[PDB]
């Protein structure tokens, strides 16, 4: 099976390097040419760069001239992009992309695809969040049915994961997308609707979980009293 | 060096028909330089649709064909399926041997009926009252089209600063959903009598409410 799988993305800051690879499996690689393209976020798929099959020639886009280098080791069924002098405006998920015919054909289109890796550039550091109960009230209660919830705020990076009751409970829940604040870190809210003549009675606790910097919160969520 | 301009968006109903231009220039199609098209979906990798202005590769169904004439290219799909709401992309050269992607097209396929925002505003926690901050959650869902109007208020005022709202996103049911958030001073939460959080969307406009303990 013909396969390619890229490698080496993450969060880095501005100004510093990070190469990603490009490994090759299910045909013979030497015999074709490979490109790089990337997409950043909100924005269409940009041409980044190439190399021939043979490694004796490559090509750049304007955007990263000079600063991105590609090369192949035609001993290892992969290939590489060097990244220098990385800038916020280069963050986007990268992929590698294979032409369909072999050796020095050109214009060839792109057949095989990998899923690609993402590369984020900022100044943010990594940091766990901080989570309140969003409580259960009049305001937005009996509709037969309440809402209540857990807004998981200011962490870095994405993403977080959450549950409620360990997973048990699985329906009525939904977890709304990050925003991206200004201030480069995310927030993100998770909600669930319940029968409002049990609450007090049935307790609700959410559970989050932020891999990157080895945070797990557990926060039960209870209707006040004012 | 030049450039590919596609339309940014186009529609049409299920079993109809559309087509997807690219137009480009002397520098690149109008130079004998070929066209490929490319059918994404972000979360998955692109896929090759047609290669060489009218070239089919097998496994691409009957339905996408295309064509090109002078400085321009244009994509034909018959039969429109739900299947088949996603991003496409001419590609070309130029004379440098830097392939170029044009803008990209997102079709939409119709048929959807209109759906109206289930909306929910939370105000601060004693929690992060306690911690000297306060942030107002307002969460919309459910809706179709994906397109919303997102305001907010401190009693009558419009209130502009410390307001971050996404852009929606379509669920797995194929509704979309968004959210706001504003920031506020535990002094400005209680020197008010309320806060709203309004949302319009075609033609409809709810509007839901907080105050401070305005218990009893």
């Amino acid at each position: 099976q013909v396969q390619l799988v890229e490698s080496g993305g993450g969060v880095v800051q501005p100004g510093r390097s990070l190469r990603l690879s490009c490994a090759a499996s299910g045909f013979t690689f030497n015999n074709y040419a490979i490109h790089w393209v990337r997409q950043a976020p909100g924005k269409g798929l940009e041409w980044v760069a190439f190399i021939s099959y043979d490694g004796s020639k490559n090509y750049y886009a304007d955007s990263v001239k000079g600063r991105f280098t590609i090369s192949r080791d035609n001993s290892k069924n992969t290939l590489f992009l060097q990244m220098n002098s990385l800038r916020p405006e280069d963050t986007a998920i990268y992929y590698c992309a294979r032409v369909l015919f072999q050796q020095l054909v050109l214009y060839a289109p792109f057949d095989i695809w990998g899923q690609g890796t993402m590369v984020t550039v900022s100044s943010a550091s990594t940091k766990g969040p901080s989570v309140f109960p969003l409580a259960p009230s009049s305001k937005s209660t009996s509709g037969g049915t309440a809402a209540l919830g857990c807004l998981v705020k200011d962490y870095f990076p994405q993403p977080v994961t959450v549950s409620w009751n360990s997973g048990a409970l699985t329906s009525g829940v939904h977890t709304f997308p990050a925003v991206l604040q200004s201030s480069g870190l995310y927030s993100l809210s998770s909600v669930v609707t319940v029968p409002s003549s049990s609450l007090g009675t049935q307790t609700y606790i959410c559970n989050v979980n932020h891999k990157p910097s080895n945070t797990k919160v557990d926060k039960k969520v209870e209707p006040k009293s004012c | 060096q030049n450039v590919l301009t596609q339309p940014p968006s186009v529609s049409g109903a299920p079993g109809q028909r559309v087509t997807i231009s690219c137009t480009g220039s002397n520098s690149n199609i109008g130079a004998g330089f070929t066209v490929h098209w490319y059918q994404h979906l972000p979360g998955t990798a692109p896929k090759l649709l047609i290669f060489a202005n009218t070239n089919r590769p097998s496994g691409v169904p009957d339905r996408f064909s295309g064509s090109k004439s002078g400085t321009s290219a244009s994509l034909a799909i018959t039969g429109l399926q739900a299947e088949d709401e996603a991003d496409y992309y001419c590609q070309s050269y130029d004379s440098s041997l830097s392939a170029r992607f044009g803008g990209g097209t997102r079709l939409t396929v119709l048929g959807q009926p209109k759906a109206a925002p289930s909306v929910t505003l939370f105000p601060p926690s004693s929690e992060e009252l306690q911690a000297n901050k306060a942030t107002l959650v307002c969460l919309i869902s459910d809706f179709y089209p994906g397109a919303v109007t997102v305001a907010w208020k401190a009693d009558s005022s419009p209130v502009n600063a410390g307001v971050e709202t996404t852009k929606p996103s379509k669920q797995s049911n194929n509704k979309y959903a968004a959210s706001s958030y504003l920031s506020l001073t535990p002094e400005q939460w209680k020197s008010h009598k309320s806060y709203s959080c309004q949302v319009t969307h075609e033609g409809s406009t709810v509007e839901k409410t907080v105050a401070p303990a305005e218990c009893s």
